[PDB]
């Protein structure tokens, strides 16, 4: 007899209502209903695994309760971020929707005058909205002022959208990023021509990485670029910034530097929130297990019908783990929140040990700088020493802390990553210390937080206090502000 | 293709030599996969589920005879 | 062509041996099982090398000779750490269990230039199912006994580690002889000869592949091995059970277990010994209930047509195929199995060889310490003190992963998470070395620590005792030079 | 007890043990009864609602819940 | 020809080694490790719903 199987599998194919080059949310919607109302469950903002969670609460807050701060938090963060953008405001990451209404609430980006300080290239990863400014800029575009853009932009509707991922007409996957094609040329891979496996990682790997911007003499002013050529890890990223750059300073000619830390002296590496990278080589990642694979999971939401969830957020948010229970479908959901935590727990003790010992460093290299008594014959060649491994011991702990997973994307690297960090920490205090003849010791005695307090409160108003900026003595190395009242509230000017 | 398979199995059984590793050909991952979407097709519609993976069962990894348990839950010695 | 259903029950296969209750002799058990005999036997290859293991005994801190003597990837530190120690005198990489009886009849370890051997009976606990006998016939008297008592009372392949350690001499059910870990399991409540098929096929293992101690004259039965796990299996809980549990009577230390003293730091120190158990335990593969016999005993049908479990115990990465794994991991190839754990080892060696280099500095700066003829600090003592625990600790901690031969890969987290620790707490002893000499101990550790410390590469009980040989490295002055004497034993021969 | 009873879920038949005491497939894929005790609302996807209710979406059940919840609170 | 339906859906029938007064939530442990487990789960905490 006949098949009962009517209805046969095919991979689907859409053809949408839309226009080549729309970027509205909204718009998608009406053709779309039920993808869209999974990605609006990103809109929640009140719960907290153990160390993640969408409270967008300050990460170097180990003080106050949430929403203000977290039991799990890094309290020496301002104190390594002194001079740069990242001592002001530095939250946890929360849902997609709120990309743009968090951006034009931080307080990194200046609003206390017109300008902002920053180039437009931070509304890179931001909004689909880059497409039209770039084709309208070209190459111009990234070096504007990003406050240039601020009133020109649905905080709603062009947030990170479906326009960043999907072709709006056919649906199908798109890189619409611009550094990442960039890199994918650069390796000969045809961005139109992807295996879809490949696909569901670099779809993240549009924003989920470290970046830069070039210097006025390194290419296009201020273009984002992802340094990868020399591979993905730290010791590689660390390399490609031995090489691509435009420091002056001796010791330093040709590296970059995204600032110098002013107590220290030191010409420092920012990292971001490097989860492309972390991930491609963890244990996961290796086996072509994907991001889509974890946070883009298949729920059977529509009657029994599978959708992808575009809720992106935690797995562990989930009490049955879901996502995790079909590959492993012999565990049970707290045997592996447990296996999670196993990482997480030593990488983030680790983490804040590694913080401390940089902090140490970075004191020990200040004291070193303005030490009067004898200093050893090969005291500037050893400061550069010292200085070089202060630079390198924070980037290391730089790309595991900004990392979003807490050792879990890649177990092995991040604590490998940890360790060398202190190595190179430590390094850099044994040298300081051999330049003054040992001199310093006797200021490197106590508890590192002591000598060296966390500094828990810092925003562009207070660095106006000049009362304020006396409380804490690497406030010195800072200049007080002038006199100013806000001049952006959000979207609007005052 | 059960008298194929039948044949193949009986002189692997009786004069051939098999291996400390039994794994299924090309041939036999492909009628299965294909037989996974007879019986699951409803659940996937809606999903480009097929495009992901070779395999559902590079999803379902336990399907695939519950491979990723310790091994006393398998197997033992022979008579 | 044929009827009946599957059993979910999983039986195991019922023996009835011709042998008596006591059979201990090897060679009683090959015309009943040939096959597990003869894959027993492929034990006694010993010439293949892995990546970071093998089956060549080289000297494991020995990077500068060649193969048999030496290898690339080793610890050159280690006789500088092990100073005053048995260790210092040799200790090679493991191989096949047919050799252990050989190989520890070969040990510098032992004193053969003396009648006492200068270490407990107990050293054969973990070397032969005579240990049975022994037992029966001395009681708690055993242990506490010379090693070297027993030296020719002994046949060197038919009582060594072989079939009757593990199995029942008669019904060939899964057993376990060793006195030890029957303590500990009787302290939890578990019942030896009840527990279930999984969990014997990680303890039988267990009955050696673990860390222990001996009890010291006043901690209950005189020389006794004991297993510290009744804190945890981690570095953190085994440090903290010889906190509470030790005969030590130096102040600061007071009440807490010492193997023996660092002559160079005066350091009381913890040796750590082999712990595959306690670290399997809890890494990826034993929380899952993965046992050492599924990947070091898989099932090999080879002989004949019928399966059995492999008796050769060695590396998993010997062969081509990693057959092993991929009875699990059927969807990755051999070289990408291969390739994840060197991930895993290459990182895990080269910080191990890091916290070895701090650990030799801190020796120092506690000896510089010791020894420094400036103005001290105030608190001088308390320092030396907190220096000294914190040298103690740190050597604890990288000695866990060292001594464990997986190089990290039956816990990759555990293992580099705790080499990490090492290192801040032999870092913490210099800064507090450098404290209480108000930093004028500085300006002797200034350089790379191999041109501070060399490694020491040459030791022996031989060689202890020519006193030109003893002024060749600074560090010798902290150990005595030993009476001429002659060879006693030559492995089992008196001379 | 006396609440629910009459319930519009107690009414038919609908048992606490139903709703806080629901299947879960958590060994491997066979059901056991969760003997978790705690609200229904800390499941994101609501599973335990999601046989009866499999044509309304988690998000809608939840809804639902505090259009009552709000009201009653409140007054 | 025969069905493959070999196991049949059965109510279980459970048989303890315990007591006829055993209390202890402890000595349910060995038995009903999963259902355990599950019931473990109460220790949470730290989750508010609205
Ligand atoms: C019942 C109808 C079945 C089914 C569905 C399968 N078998 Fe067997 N089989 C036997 C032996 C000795 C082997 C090893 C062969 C080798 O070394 O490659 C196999 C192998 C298989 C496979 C895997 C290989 C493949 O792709 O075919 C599969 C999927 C399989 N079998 C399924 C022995 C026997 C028998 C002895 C006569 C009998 C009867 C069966 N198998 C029955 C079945
Ligand atoms: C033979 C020597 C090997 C090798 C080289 C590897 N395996 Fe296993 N594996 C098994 C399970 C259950 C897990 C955890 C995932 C889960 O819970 O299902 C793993 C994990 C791994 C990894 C990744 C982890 C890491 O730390 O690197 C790797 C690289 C790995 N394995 C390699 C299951 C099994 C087995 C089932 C009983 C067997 C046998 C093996 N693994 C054997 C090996
Ligand atoms: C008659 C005896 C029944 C059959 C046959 C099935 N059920 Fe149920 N069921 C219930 C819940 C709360 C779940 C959730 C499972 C999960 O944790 O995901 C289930 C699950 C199933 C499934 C899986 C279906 C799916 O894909 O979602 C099947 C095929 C199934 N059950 C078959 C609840 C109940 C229940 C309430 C008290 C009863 C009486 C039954 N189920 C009975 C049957
Ligand atoms: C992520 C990769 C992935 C791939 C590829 C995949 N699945 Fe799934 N599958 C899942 C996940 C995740 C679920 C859980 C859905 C849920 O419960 O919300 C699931 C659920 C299911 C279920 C429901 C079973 C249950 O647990 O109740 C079926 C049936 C299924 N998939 C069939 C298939 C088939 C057939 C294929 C191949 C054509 C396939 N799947 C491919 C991940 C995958
Ligand atoms: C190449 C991609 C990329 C670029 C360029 C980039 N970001 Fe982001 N941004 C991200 C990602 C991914 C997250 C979420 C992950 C995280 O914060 O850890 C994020 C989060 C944020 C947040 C919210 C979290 C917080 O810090 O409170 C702000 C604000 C932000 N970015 C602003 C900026 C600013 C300002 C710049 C320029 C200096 C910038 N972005 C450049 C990718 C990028
Ligand atoms: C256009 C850039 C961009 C792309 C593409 C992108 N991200 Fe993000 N992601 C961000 C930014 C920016 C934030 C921070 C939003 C905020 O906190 O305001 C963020 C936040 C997140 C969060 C925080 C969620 C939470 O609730 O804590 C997760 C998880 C995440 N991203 C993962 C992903 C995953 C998975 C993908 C791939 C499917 C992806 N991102 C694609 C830029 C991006
Ligand atoms: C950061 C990337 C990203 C964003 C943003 C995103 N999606 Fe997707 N989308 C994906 C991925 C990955 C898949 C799975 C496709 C696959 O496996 O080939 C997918 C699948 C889909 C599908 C196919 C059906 C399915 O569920 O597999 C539709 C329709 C869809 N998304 C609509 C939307 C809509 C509408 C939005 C905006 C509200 C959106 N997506 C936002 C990445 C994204
Ligand atoms: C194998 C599963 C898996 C894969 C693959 C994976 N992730 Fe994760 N991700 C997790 C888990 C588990 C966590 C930790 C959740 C927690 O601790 O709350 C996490 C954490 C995160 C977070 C932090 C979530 C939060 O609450 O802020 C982000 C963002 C993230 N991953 C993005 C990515 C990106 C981008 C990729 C691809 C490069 C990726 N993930 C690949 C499972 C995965
Ligand atoms: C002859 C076989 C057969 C019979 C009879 C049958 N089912 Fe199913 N059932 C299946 C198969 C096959 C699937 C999976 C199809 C898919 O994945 O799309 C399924 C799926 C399901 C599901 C998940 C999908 C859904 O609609 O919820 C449930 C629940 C279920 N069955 C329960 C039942 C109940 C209740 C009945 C009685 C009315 C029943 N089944 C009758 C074979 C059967
Ligand atoms: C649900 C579907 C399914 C059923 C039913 C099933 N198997 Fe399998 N079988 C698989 C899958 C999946 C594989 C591995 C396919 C691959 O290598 O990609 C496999 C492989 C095998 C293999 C060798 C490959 C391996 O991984 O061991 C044998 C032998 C086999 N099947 C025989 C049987 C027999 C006999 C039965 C009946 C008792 C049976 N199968 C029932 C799904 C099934
Ligand atoms: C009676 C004690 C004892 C038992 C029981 C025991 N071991 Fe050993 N094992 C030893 C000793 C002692 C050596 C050192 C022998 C030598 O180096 O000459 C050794 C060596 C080894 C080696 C190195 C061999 C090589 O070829 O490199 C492996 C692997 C090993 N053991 C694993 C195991 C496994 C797996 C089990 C369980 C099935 C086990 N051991 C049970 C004591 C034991
Ligand atoms: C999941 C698989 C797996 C399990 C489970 C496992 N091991 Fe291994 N073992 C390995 C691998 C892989 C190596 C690395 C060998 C190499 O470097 O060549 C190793 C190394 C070893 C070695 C050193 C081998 C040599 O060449 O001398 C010994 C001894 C050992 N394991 C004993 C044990 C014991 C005891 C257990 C149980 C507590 C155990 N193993 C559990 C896979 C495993
Ligand atoms: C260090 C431990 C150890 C030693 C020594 C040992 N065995 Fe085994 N033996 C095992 C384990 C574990 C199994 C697997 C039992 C199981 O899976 O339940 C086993 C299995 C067996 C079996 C059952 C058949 C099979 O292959 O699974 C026999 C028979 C056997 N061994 C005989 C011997 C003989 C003969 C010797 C000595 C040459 C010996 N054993 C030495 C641990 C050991
Ligand atoms: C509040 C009352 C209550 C308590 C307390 C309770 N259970 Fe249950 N239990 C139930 C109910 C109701 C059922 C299923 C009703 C049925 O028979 O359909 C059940 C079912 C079970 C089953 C049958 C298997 C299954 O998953 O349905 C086991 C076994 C079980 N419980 C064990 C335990 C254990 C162990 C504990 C304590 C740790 C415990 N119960 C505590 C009410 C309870
Ligand atoms: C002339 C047809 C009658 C013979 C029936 C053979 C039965 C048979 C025997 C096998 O070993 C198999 C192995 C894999 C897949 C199918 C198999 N079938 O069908
Ligand atoms: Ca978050
Ligand atoms: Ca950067
Ligand atoms: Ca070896
Ligand atoms: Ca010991």
């Amino acid at each position: 007899g006949c098949s009962d199987v009517s209805t046969e599998l095919k991979t689907p194919v859409y053809k949408t209502k839309l226009t080549a080059e729309e970027i509205r949310n909204s718009a998608f919607k009406p053709e779309f209903p039920k993808q869209y109302a999974s990605y609006e469950r990103n809109d929640e903002t009140t719960v907290m695994t153990e160390y993640k969670g969408s409270v967008p609460f300050n990460k170097n807050d180990n003080v106050n309760p949430l929403p203000e701060g977290y039991r799990h938090a890094q309290p020496y963060l301002k104190n390594l971020w002194l001079g740069y953008p990242f001592m002001y405001e530095y939250r946890e990451a929360r849902g997609h929707t709120y990309a743009i209404q968090d951006f034009l609430h931080i307080d990194r980006i200046n609003r206390y005058a017109e300008k902002g300080g920053l180039p437009a290239t931070c509304w890179n990863c931001k909004t689909p909205k880059m497409m039209e400014w770039v084709k309208e800029s070209g190459d111009g575009f990234w070096a504007k002022d990003v406050n240039e853009f601020r009133d020109k932009i649905d905080m709603k509707d062009h947030t990170i959208g479906c326009a960043t991922c999907h072709d709006p007409q056919t649906m199908e996957l798109r890189i619409t990023s611009v550094p990442l094609t960039d890199y994918l040329v650069s390796q000969g891979k045809d961005p139109k021509k992807l295996p879809r496996n490949e696909m569901r990682a670099l779809v993240c790997g549009q924003c989920h990485v470290e970046y830069y911007f070039n210097g006025p003499t390194m290419g296009v002013n201020k273009k984002p670029v992802f340094p990868w050529a020399e591979g993905f890890d730290p010791a590689d990223m660390y390399r490609y910034y031995d090489k691509h750059g435009d420091l002056q300073v001796k010791g330093f000619e040709g590296k970059f530097a995204d600032w110098t830390h002013p107590a220290s002296k030191t010409p420092m590496i920012k990292a971001q929130h490097p989860e492309y990278e972390t991930w491609i080589n963890g244990t996961h990642g290796a086996a072509g297990v994907t991001c889509a694979d974890c946070h883009m999971s298949y729920t059977r939401s529509d009657d029994k019908k599978k959708i992808s969830s575009h809720w992106w957020t935690s797995p562990m948010k989930d009490p049955e783990m879901r996502a995790c229970r079909q590959c492993h479908s012999d565990k049970t959901p707290d045997y592996l929140k447990s296996r999670v935590l196993f990482t997480q727990k030593r990488t983030f003790d680790l983490l804040l040990a590694a913080q401390e010992v940089s902090v140490k460093a970075h004191e020990a290299v200040r004291l070193a700088n303005e030490y009067q008594g004898a200093k050893a014959a090969g005291y500037d060649d050893l400061m550069i020493q010292a200085r070089e491994m202060v630079r390198k011991g924070q980037f290391f702990w730089d790309y595991v802390s900004a990392e979003n997973s807490v050792g879990f994307h890649n177990p092995a690297k991040a604590l490998d990553t940890l360790a060398q960090s202190q190595q190179f920490s430590q390094k850099a205090i044994d040298l300081a210390m051999e330049a003054t003849q040992y001199g310093i010791g006797k200021d490197l005695s106590g508890d590192i937080k002591t000598i060296v307090p966390p500094i828990l409160k810092m925003n562009r108003k207070l660095q106006q206090d000049p009362e304020f900026m006396k409380t804490h003595k690497w406030f010195q190395y800072l200049p007080v502000l002038p006199k100013a009242d806000q001049v952006w509230d959000g979207q609007k000017r005052l | 293709f059960k008298a194929i398979a039948g044949a193949r199995d009986v002189y692997m059984n009786t004069l051939g030599h098999p291996g400390d590793l039994i794994l299924a050909g090309m041939e036999t991952k492909e009628v299965v996969n294909a037989n996974c979407k007879a019986c699951h097709t409803m659940t996937n519609v809606e999903v480009a589920s097929m495009e992901a993976k070779k395999y559902c069962t590079d999803c379902h990894r336990n399907v695939q005879h519950m491979r990723m348990k310790p091994i006393s839950t398998r197997e033992v010695a022979d008579e």
